[PDB]
RNA sequence: AUAAGGGAAGUCGGCAAAAUAGAUCCGUAACUUCGGGAAAAGGAUUGGCUCUAAGGGUUGGGCACGUUGCGGCGUGCGGUUAACAACCAACUUAGAACUGGUACGGACAGGGGGAAUCUGACUGUCUAAUUAAAACAUAGCAUU
RNA sequence: UACCUGGUUGAUUCUGCCAGUAGUCAUAUGCUUGUCUCAAAGAUUAAGCCAUGCAUGUCUAAGUAUAAGCAAUUAUACAGCGAAACUGCGAAUGGCUCAUUAAAUCAGUUAUCGUUUAUUUGAUAGUACCUUACUACAUGGAUAACCGUGGUAAUUCUAGAGCUAAUACAUGCUGAAAAUCCCGACUUCGGAAGGGAUGUAUUUAUUAGAUUAAAAACCAAUGCCCUUCGGGGCUUUCUGGUGAUUCAUAAUAACUUCUCGAAUCGCACGGCCUUGCGCCGGCGAUGGUUCAUUCAAAUUUCUGCCCUAUCAACUUUCGACGGCUGGGUAUUGGCCAGCCGUGGUGACAACGGGUAACGGAGGGUUAGGGCUCGACCCCGGAGAAGGAGCCUGAGAAACGGCUACUACA
RNA sequence: ACUGGCUGGGCUGGGCCUUUCCUUCUGGAGAACCGCAUGCCGGUGUGUCGGGGAACCAGGACUUUUACUCUGAACAAAUUAGAUCGCUUAAAGAAGGCCUAUGCUUGAAUACAUUAGCAUGGAAUAAUAGAAUAGGACG
């Protein structure tokens, strides 16, 4: 994502519970432990991305450098909504059968993600969302991965 | 709806204890204890229902008041008490011993068991941690916790209890080759070896087993039931457990029927 | 009373729901405590399951905690200088988390003697009022206190002037209303000017 | 100019008097030549004191040399300050706490409204000194 | 059991409807009525109104007994049965009904690394000093039942006077060592006497919670053994778990109108010796901090509900979509309070209006595909004339619990 | 009671070579084939054989994605279909049976539901992506 500045707001924004202030000095590879900026690995087969590892970035529900973890059912769906500040809407289609005339009709439903600032995305691109707490009253979801456009 | 219940109603009831769906409206309902309420054996319907040595409900709490039977070596004074799977009970002043384990249609049978053997027990285990202190315990199937275990064992493994001293004697690992017998589900009684365990990120994984006579089947890892590596430690029921069809169970009780008749 | 249920809101395609039950036992609430700075009082409370929680009405003192050196000593409260929710509840001296504040350097400048032997922050040299000294009853603690000195460090340029003032500043990390505690740190560095450039412009 | 209770029972007839009245925020019907009706009808707020927030102007930005006595220039060549620093200036709008004999467009200034019928389309004009109207005029239409 | 017949015309063949026929765990009604196995029944119209009687209490050898209570007469503190009453628990389970309700309830399938949890079951707590000491061979004041004296036509209404109990209420000490971090009286420069703290609960800050190929080279600080007297080396403690956490757990500096670490009760009768009311010693009721388990509960992911367009755009006054900082709740969350953006759903049927609509398992009718019913014995939700508010308690927004208004009485 | 046979008919495969055949690492485990000593009469049980390395297990790295179909797991008691037992038959019920017993023994099954969700094999039919300003593949 693009953003022009991280403290534009009225509070200081932070990591919880990382020090950043100390009078020794230690050099440590460990992300959180030795004082500098902190993140860790989902899983699933899901690899951090680059940005993240040396963005400077503030956010409390990013599932990177954050305090919420993917757990639960795993989703894909078409992005039709952008354009809002830190909030996504897919939409996801499927068939369902009625029994008595022995064929399909297609459906659809709209669900809202929240989208990371490591992550850009634009128009007609692919998403892998995945279930997470309840970070709204209507947002439940979280992006994963953006597959490359056609 | 305004807190807990505490009534059963009786055609609601699993269908494995066997009630008949007339003469009363009511059932036991078992009373919270160390067993699942769906799948546990109801002390009062084993007595009464199976070994049917008292006739009706008055007296069975009456006979229960002289402490004169007593399961995992520990007397219980509820009528209502649930038992479950490897539970022994033991009664002195008869002279024999019983355990509670399925047959091969699913449900709880009488199985004789020795004396002098029918004294230990064994459990599968859920996590191994340590607690407060740095002290490692585990918790069995059966609300048993143990301090200070093995090292090397490690979860989903079953662990072989003296039940006088609570010691860990034995114990068996969870992998291929060991026999095992399944407690949940629709494949109730069969009796197989591991082949082969092929796991799926993100949980619920499937194993698959062989029985004796080369069937093949499958099963989720929280239903299996290991009893040992070869020759099992404990004795099996009359069939071993190995579900012939229905061909077979026609052919075999008018074989039988004839030979003896 | 107080419902916090989602029932009576809107759908989000705008529709309205309608009466379905009346309401619970759980899904309550409870009217807010508007902490401040004075006499200590404190209320109980029972709350679900047959716990108890402690309002608190008025407060004077609180750990508060040291970040490079780790030592939390109990000292008064003066007034707070700084909310980032809203501007009414600073200067009402009202008190909540994350509420920046402003304390006595007194104890943690006595425990810095203590611990070190050098003095902090004393610009009243021009007026020698209070100039004493005693005698000390050793020499071996000059070893471990230069060691000390020279191995550890020396405080950043803007803590001592507000030592020579006395007061610091400092950011609420507790729960007033929850737990009925006035806990936190004193805040420095960058962080520190952060705040400094933004309470003065 | 003011009047207890009733509120047009007075009278040809509500003649005279009373009631509403400024500004801000809500809400607004039948009908219609779609422009109106509309300020329709009908409601809420209005002082003192102490604060907060928003709406502007002016002057400054790197090297590399040459005249003129640290300065005005002449130039050549890079970057767009992740917009900073100082000074100057009137009013208009929104929000909060406290306060009072619940009062506050405190004097002045300042629309009563609604449901229908007859008649002329409307604005406009005339019997100076008893009649301002349904009378006259008007655009439009038709004829010689 | 995959089936048809009568009716337009002077006569004929068709489309087309009217009539006949059969089932119903489907209701009402008429005539008639001997026996055997089983037994639904004020749901439909009025979730309209109720006289009368009942529907929730409870004691063991084992919480509290001075009944001017009975019964015996081994217990001069008692010992049986024990009226009454205090105290503990349950009374939030059962039973009835279907008014409202159209993504609401509900069904199948997931989740709580986002919470509370009576009871049952299994493990589990050196009061370091305070308070030399308060007594530890054991702390301190009321009250019930009760005797006796009253008020009102009236109730499961009560006054004042005199006594006494707790497992009611309120306080409060006794079986060890090692260890840890500060301060250090002391000076020789290496060291060293001594002081204090440190169970658990609460809240905040900081540290550790390792990895999974190896070989050198210095520099600063700068360890032993062997020893040739220059030196040769150099070898090296543990560290759990999940697909995934700031997880389980440990350590440091402090704090608290602040918890717990046992002043309870009864039936069975033994051992030692310095022989004193001396010491030690076995099974059970009523508790108690944390973890595990059980009965659960509240939220939560995906898909699925009748007819209607003479309902086509809806939502944000006074939250409608999202971001940030807080408050509140057992916890997440526009649940609420402030600041900043302008969003969210829809012809793929949104929104609204009707429903003689509780949902599901399922009933009736059959070649197959279907049509219709489902208040009602099983599961889930809601209600006790209509609205709101609340105490006790783990659990209630309870009505065989209380408060207030409206209508009846 | 009942065995052989028939280049019997197939039927389901499982290996091959045809320009195609089948990704990949580490660790465990571990046989076969030849041979040995001793037993014996050219190999074996020894195995505490070595030239070994079928097959398996536990773990790493990559693979167009949907629709579709087969086989599994999980899913309610009751009900429907449906097996057994002469309540004198039956509607029902899950009971009962066996010489003579101061005893023994069994049943109380099974398939379907069907929408959505979770795994496995097949790769036709119906959609989708890829190298053209090479911004393409390999060492
Ligand atoms: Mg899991
Ligand atoms: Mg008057
Ligand atoms: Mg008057
Ligand atoms: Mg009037
Ligand atoms: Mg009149
Ligand atoms: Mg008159
Ligand atoms: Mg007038
Ligand atoms: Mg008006
Ligand atoms: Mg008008
Ligand atoms: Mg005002
Ligand atoms: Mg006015
Ligand atoms: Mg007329
Ligand atoms: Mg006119
Ligand atoms: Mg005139
Ligand atoms: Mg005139
Ligand atoms: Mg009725
Ligand atoms: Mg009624
Ligand atoms: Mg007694
Ligand atoms: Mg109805
Ligand atoms: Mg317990
Ligand atoms: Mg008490
Ligand atoms: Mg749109
Ligand atoms: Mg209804
Ligand atoms: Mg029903
Ligand atoms: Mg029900
Ligand atoms: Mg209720
Ligand atoms: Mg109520
Ligand atoms: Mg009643
Ligand atoms: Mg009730």
């Amino acid at each position: 994502a693009t953003e022009l500045t991280v403290q534009s707001e009225r509070a200081f924004l932070k990591q919880p519970h990382i020090f950043l202030n100390s009078k020794v000095k230690v050099k440590s590879t460990r992300p959180g432990k030795g004082g500098r900026r902190w993140y860790k690995d989902v899983g699933l087969g899901f690899k951090t991305p680059k940005t993240a590892i040396e963005g400077h970035y503030i956010d409390k529900k990013c599932p990177f450098t954050g305090m919420v973890s993917i757990r639960g059912r795993i989703l894909t769906g078409r992005v039709v909504s952008t354009k809002m500040h830190r909030t996504i809407i897919i939409r996801r289609e499927y068939l369902h059968y009625i029994p008595k005339y022995n064929r399909y009709e297609k459906r659809h439903k709209n669900l809202a993600a929240h989208v990371s600032p490591a992550f850009r995305v634009e128009e007609g691109d692919m998403v892998v969302v995945g279930q997470c707490r309840p970070l709204s009253k209507t947002v439940r979801f979280n992006v994963l991965r953006v597959l490359p456009r056609t | 709806a305004r807190g807990p219940k505490k009534h059963q109603k009786r055609l609601s009831a699993p269908s494995h204890w066997l009630l008949d769906k007339l003469s009363g409206a009511y059932a036991p309902r078992p009373s919270t204890g160390p067993h699942k309420l769906r799948d546990c054996m109801p002390l009062i319907v084993f007595v009464r229902n199976r070994l049917k040595y008292a006739l009706n409900y008055r007296e069975t709490k009456a006979i229960m008041m002289q402490r004169l039977v007593k399961v995992d070596g520990k007397v219980r004074t509820d009528i209502t008490y649930p038992a479950g799977f490897m539970d022994v009970i033991t009664i002195e002043k008869t002279g024999e011993n019983f355990r509670l384990i399925y047959d091969t249609k699913g449900r709880f049978t009488v199985h004789r068991i020795t004396d002098e053997e029918a004294k230990y027990k064994l459990g599968k285990v859920k996590r191994v941690q340590l607690g407060r202190g740095g002290v490692p315990f585990l918790v069995t199937h059966d609300a048993r916790t143990i301090r200070y275990p093995d090292p090397l064992i490690k979860v989903n493994d079953t662990v072989k209890i003296d039940l006088e001293t609570g010691k860990i004697t034995d114990f068996i690992k969870f992998d291929t080759g060991a026999l095992a017998m399944i407690t949940g589900g629709r494949n109730m009684g069969r009796v197989g070896v591991i082949t082969h365990r092929e796991r799926h990120d993100g949980g619920f994984g499937i194993v698959h087993l062989k029985d004796a006579l080369d069937n093949t089947f499958a099963t989720r890892e929280s239903n299996v039931f290991v009893i040992g590596s070869e020759k099992p430690w404990i004795s099996l029921p009359k069939g071993k457990g190995v579900k012939l069809t229905i061909a077979e169970e026609r052919d075999q009780r008018r074989a039988r029927a004839l030979a003896a008749a | 009373g107080i419902s916090r249920d989602s029932r009576h809101k809107r759908s989000h395609t705008g529709a309205k729901r309608a009466f379905y039950r009346k309401k619970r036992a759980f899904e309550l609430g409870r009217q807010p405590a508007n902490t401040r700075i004075g006499p200590k009082r404190i209320h109980i409370v029972r709350t679900r399951g047959g716990n108890h929680k402690y309002r608190a009405l008025r407060l004077d003192s609180g750990n508060f905690a040291w970040g490079s050196e780790g030592c939390t000593r109990k000292t008064r409260i003066i007034g707070v200088v700084y909310h980032p929710s809203n501007n009414e509840l600073v200067r009402t001296n009202t008190l909540t988390k994350s509420a920046v504040v402003q304390i006595d350097a007194a104890p943690f400048r006595q425990w810095y003697e203590a611990h070190y032997g050098q003095p902090l922050g004393r610009r009243r040299q021009q007026k020698q009022g209070q100039v004493v000294e005693e005698v000390k009853k050793s020499k071996s603690v000059e070893k471990k206190q230069a060691a000390r000195f020279a191995a550890h460090g020396k405080v950043d340029p803007a803590l001592e002037k507000q030592f020579e003032a006395g007061r610091l500043y400092a950011i609420i990390s507790s729960r007033p209303g929850q737990s009925g505690r006035a806990d936190g740190y004193i805040l420095e560095g960058e962080e520190l000017a952060f705040y400094q450039r933004k309470l003065h412009k």
